[PDB]
């Protein structure tokens, strides 16, 4: 079922959040490790994963294309451990790489918000929060390929 | 091991708290996806 949704591990503890999108589950690598996930009684298993990208997806190949603006405020849906989703709106700042540049939000929440999505104004997921720098933490938009 | 609940709809929300810089930064990503400050 499409939505955001925690990842939780077993007492019990919020390793991270990701994104149920078009029947595929949207994580980043480092909360999961690629383990195999519980939904209901089924099992969600790894399909695509990418340890330099960060990121992880399961029951498919990722579904997540939409990019960043560069000019457009954005929202970080935020779900921390413990707390209801909330969303969290931002300029984007930028990483600049010799391979081009990736939006940056300067937003530091617990680590178990790590797979939380940012968000367009049209809705649409340009990314996951949750791999970054210190300068206080700026994450990465980190986005895959569809 | 591991599972998952659900937490929300993926929804912008018009009533959303704006916060937060917008930094630019030159950095580089290495083999094991670890982001580094380049000066
Ligand atoms: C349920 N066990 C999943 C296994 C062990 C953890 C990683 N993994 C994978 O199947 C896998 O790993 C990468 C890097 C991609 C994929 C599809």
């Amino acid at each position: 079922t499409d939505g955001v949704y925690r990842v939780m591990t077993r007492g019990s503890t919020q390793v991270g959040v990701g994104v149920m999108q078009e029947g595929v589950f949207h994580t980043m690598w480092h909360v999961t490790k690629g383990a195999a996930l519980r939904s209901g009684e089924g099992r969600l298993d790894p399909y695509w994963g990418d340890v330099k990208q960060d990121l992880v997806s399961y029951c498919g190949p990722w579904k997540l294309d939409a990019a960043w603006d560069g000019l457009s405020e954005v929202q970080l849906l935020a779900v921390p451990p413990g707390e209801r989703a909330k969303n969290i709106q931002t300029l984007p700042g930028i990483f600049k790489t010799k391979d081009g540049d990736i939006g940056a939000v300067a937003l530091d929440y617990p680590a178990g918000t790590s797979g939380s999505p940012i968000l367009d104004k049209s809705g649409r997921v340009i990314g996951l929060y949750g791999n970054g720098v210190v300068i206080s933490y700026v994450s990465a938009i980190t986005q895959g390929k569809r | 091991d591991m599972y998952i609940e659900r937490a929300g709809d993926i929804t912008w929300e018009k009533d959303a708290e704006v916060t937060g810089n917008s930094p630019r930064l030159d950095v580089a990503l290495d083999e094991s996806g670890d982001f580094s400050l380049v000066e």
